[PDB]
């Protein structure tokens, strides 16, 4: 059905009335959300349905229609904007300048802004409006406070 | 039965609210996708 390309709400009727679990972006005909958000599940657009393509839970990414089309990535320096879509809200552009995640195996963008667990899929975007990954999967610290990683997947 | 609505364009919106801090944290992902504080 829904085709647009755009930042999209992920509802389910499951649950009491209906209930936002997760955020996704819309772009070249793929959907891309995080994996925890649909646990692989089949989506549907209105009267059209989407099947996942491309998953992986240790990336927590998917990918519905086709391939990961999201490539651009953080410089290290700039500062970003979080297009945080809230369960009942509307979509809201938030600046921050990320920090950094350290691991094993290379450092990681962090974007410290706390949002309901429903807002996890919202798209993190550059000067130019490129999506450099995915807010939604990340840590809590010692404040209670939500660090999230900028979560970007691999193109083909 | 999960389902998509759209709730916006992507774009850079200049003048934007500007918050949040950039804090530099020890961290271990595991084979579940789970992030934890390393110390
Ligand atoms: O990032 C998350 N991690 C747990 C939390 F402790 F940080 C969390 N989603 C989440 C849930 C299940 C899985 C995964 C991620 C990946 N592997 C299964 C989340 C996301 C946002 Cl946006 C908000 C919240 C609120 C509660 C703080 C939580």
């Amino acid at each position: 059905g829904e085709t647009t390309d755009g930042v999209y709400r992920v509802m389910t009727r499951r649950l009491l009335g209906s209930t936002q679990v997760g955020v996704g972006v819309m772009q070249e005909g793929v959907f891309h959300t995080m994996w925890h958000v649909t646990k692989g599940a089949a989506l549907r657009s209105g009267e059209g349905r989407l099947d996942p393509y491309w998953g992986d839970v240790k990336q927590d990414l998917v990918s519905y229609c086709g391939p990961w089309k999201l490539d651009a990535a953080w410089d290290g320096l700039s500062e970003v904007q979080l297009l945080a879509v809230p369960p009942g809200e509307r979509a809201k552009n938030i600046q921050t300048l990320p920090g950094i995640f350290k691991t094993k195996d290379g450092d990681i963008g962090a974007v410290a802004l706390d949002y309901p667990a429903g807002t996890s899929g919202s798209p993190i975007l550059d000067k130019c409006g490129r999506v450099i990954g995915l807010y939604g999967n990340g840590v809590v610290i010692k404040n209670g406070s939500y660090v999230s990683a900028i979560t970007q997947g691999k193109r083909e | 039965d999960m389902y998509i609505e759209r709730a916006g364009d992507i774009t850079w919106e200049k003048d934007a609210e500007v918050t949040g801090n950039s804090p530099r944290l020890d961290v271990a992902l595991d084979e579940s996708g789970d992030f934890s504080l390393v110390e």
